[PDB]
């Protein structure tokens, strides 16, 4: 690596260079860490993760049990091993606890004060990150499997929330409105997500294997309802152009914004293009996922070749985006996965399991 | 002399025993004075199960000690 | 304020500690008391290990908030 | 229920079992952490094994899910640290309180049962030669507890 800081030192490579092939050769050599740990507070599983987007300094984490807790990834202390230590925690004996599981919690974006969560008690809140009060609560008539707030848009705050209704409900966390409700699909909704890049396009999954990208600006339907066959075996549109072959229960742009992979119960990835729903043929082989709520996983930032972290059974897999190799398979865990989330600042990955644990994987070397 | 036992009920009560008695008759004694069948105890002194064929001198218990009282558990 | 620091066998050691001493004082104090010196101690409060460098007020020490001791008998 | 609770939490601060110590280990009170002195003339002695006791919301009526948190040697609780007992999944009991569950786990370190074993791997070892066992145990809570 001597070479790439002299061609950094002598302005022959541009510092990029160096930055995205260092952070490549970092993810590229993940492994778990027992020189760092994340501590012990879910009574069941961890179903949800997300890093704070800005400073990338604390962490929340849903467990199947409504606790709802608040790490800290600052190695505070002065030894090489530590611990992360849980900063605040809703509790159950917090007032406003989620009853049942939280499978989603998510920072408010721009803005680390707040920071949403929803759980099958049919109930999104949006807590206040200081003194752990609910600022707005919005009780839906079913469940929630997955919500997602814009990581983009600063002029609106509308939030996806994917009921197991068949019908995509935009909460607003301004004025409450939850009436703006987004019609077409047939089944409940897995798992939504809003277009990093566009403001107003939202991508959702179903269980009827249909990803369907919505311009939420638009209101008669969706513009593009994904096909596996780019339109080879041609039908209209009332039983035709679906996603995957079993239920579609995970989806994460690319960082860029300009792909939608997808993850589906029939087995496969599939890196459909963004703008017309084309799949673009990316093997990525047999994922193995047999989940029957929202699936999550993240993708790289900073990297040469974009890297994919998708909980596969109970390992994380790591595949190339754009050409579907595997690079390889994180294997520390003692039950399914549920939720693994990048740490875009130093390539280190948090993946919370059904065991309990938090294993935070980190480079070696 | 006597002997401290700490009861379920959060209770304490105090036994009146010899070293020479037998726990049997320690359980005896639990049982009239608030009623747990011989069988349901299970006295725990230092964290050690009271066998009910011996007696308190065998475990090195004296004057003003304490004895744990809880329910009648197996192992898995 | 008083912590009772009581040990294995029952006995309750009184100390006595201002609300801002770090634990090596109270373990200096257990010594004094007790005779152990501070290498060979590992106070437990409430199930958590005290550390040797945290101050007493962090763990919410009162009056008369009993301790827990258990000899390291290598205690480097 | 928070106010069964609470008042184990006050008499067990008054007057705390002699070889055991449980506090709530931030602001949830349904999540304590407990901590399990080896009992004395076993191969636990010296040792301090940490549990991770977690209450249901319906404490009273219905058990904690204890497990531990130090790697401890037995037939009776997995390398995970789960344990299984009886009294902890089927025969659970509310006059049982935490200051008993912890002192009959404590007593139960002593008194194993290889009989429908939750390791038989260790139970094995355990029924037929306790001369290698009272030293592997040993070894683990040295390695371990100290």
């Amino acid at each position: 690596m001597l070479g790439f800081l002299s061609a950094r030192q002598t302005g022959l490579e541009d510092p990029l260079r160096l930055r995205r092939a260092e952070s490549t050769r970092r993810v590229l050599g993940l492994e778990l860490n027992k020189d760092r740990d994340v501590e012990r507070i879910h009574g069941g599983g961890i179903n949800t993760l997300d890093i704070e987007p800005v400073e990338g300094r604390y962490m929340l984490s849903g467990g199947s049990d409504g606790v709802i807790v608040l790490y800290d990834l600052e190695n505070s202390s002065r030894q090489s091993y530590y611990t992360c230590k849980a900063v605040c925690s809703i509790g159950r004996d917090h007032p406003d606890v989620h009853r049942y599981s939280v499978e989603t919690v998510q920072w408010y974006p721009h803005d680390t004060g707040m920071f949403t969560s929803s759980s099958f008690d049919k109930t999104l809140k949006v807590w206040d990150t200081n003194t752990l009060q609910t600022a707005d609560v919005f009780n839906f008539e079913e469940t929630v499997y997955s919500h997602h707030m814009s990581p983009v848009s600063t002029k609106h705050c509308l939030v996806a929330v994917g009921t197991r209704g068949p019908k995509v409900q935009l909460c607003d966390l301004k004025s409450g409105s939850c009436s703006h409700i987004l019609q077409g699909h047939r089944q409940e909704i897995l798992a939504v997500s809003w277009s990093p890049r566009y403001d107003y396009i939202l991508a959702t999954a179903s269980a009827d294997s249909r990803v369907k990208l919505w311009d939420v600006r638009r209101a008669s339907g969706c513009l593009i309802t994904l096909d596996q066959h780019n339109g080879k075996k041609s039908q209209a549109v009332e039983s035709a152009n679906t996603a995957h072959n079993g239920k579609v229960n995970g989806l994460c742009f690319t960082s860029d914004g300009l792909h939608l992979l997808t993850v589906g119960t029939d087995n496969r990835m599939r890196l459909w293009n963004s703008s017309n729903g084309e799949n673009t043929l990316v093997n990525y082989g047999k994922v193995c996922n047999n989940s029957k709520k929202g699936l999550k996983f993240t993708v790289s930032c900073g990297c040469s070749s974009e890297f994919v972290f998708v909980p596969y059974g109970s390992t994380i897999a790591v595949y190339t985006v754009y050409s579907g190799e595997q690079i390889t398979m994180l294997k520390g865990h003692y039950k399914t996965v549920d939720c693994c989330v990048f740490q875009s600042n130093f390539q280190e990955l948090y993946s919370g399991s059904r065991d309990c644990n938090i294993l935070a994987w980190v480079p070696s070397l | 002399m006597q002997i401290f036992v700490k009861t379920l009920t959060g209770k304490t009560i105090t036994l009146e025993v010899e070293p020479s008695d037998t726990i049997e008759n320690v359980k005896a004694k639990i049982q009239d004075k608030e009623g747990i069948p011989p069988d349901q105890q299970r006295l725990i002194f230092a964290g050690k199960q009271l066998e009910d064929g011996r007696t308190l001198s065998d475990y090195n218990i004296q004057k003003e000690s304490t004895l744990h009282l809880v329910l009648r558990l197996r192992g898995g | 304020m008083l912590i009772k620091v009581k040990t294995l066998t029952g006995k309750e050691i009184e100390i006595d500690i201002e609300p801002t001493d770090k634990v090596e004082r109270i373990k200096e104090r257990v010594e004094e008391k007790e005779g152990i010196p501070p290498q060979q101690q590992r106070l437990i409060y409430s199930g958590k290990q005290m550390n040797d460098e945290k101050t007493a007020a962090d763990y919410k020490i009162l009056g008369g908030s009993v301790l827990h001791l258990v000899l390291a008998l290598r205690g480097g | 229920a928070l106010k069964r609770i609470h008042k184990e939490l006050n008499d067990l601060a008054r007057d705390p079992p002699a070889q055991c110590s449980a506090g709530p280990v931030g602001d949830d009170m349904f999540h304590w952490q407990a901590t399990i002195m080896g009992p004395n003339d076993s191969p636990y002695q010296g040792g301090v094994f940490f549990l991770t006791i977690h209450f249901p919301t319906d404490y009273p009526f219905k058990p904690p899910k204890v497990a531990f948190t130090t790697r401890i040697y037995h037939p009776n609780i997995n390398s995970n640290g789960s344990i299984c007992l009886d009294i902890l999944r089927s025969q659970w009991s509310p006059a049982l309180t935490i200051s008993k569950v912890l002192l009959s786990i404590c007593s139960l370190l002593c008194d194993p049962n290889p009989d429908d074993p939750l390791v038989p791997e260790i139970a094995r070892i355990y029924k037929t030669d306790r001369e290698k066992y009272n030293r592997i145990a040993r070894e683990w809570t040295q390695k371990y507890a100290m």
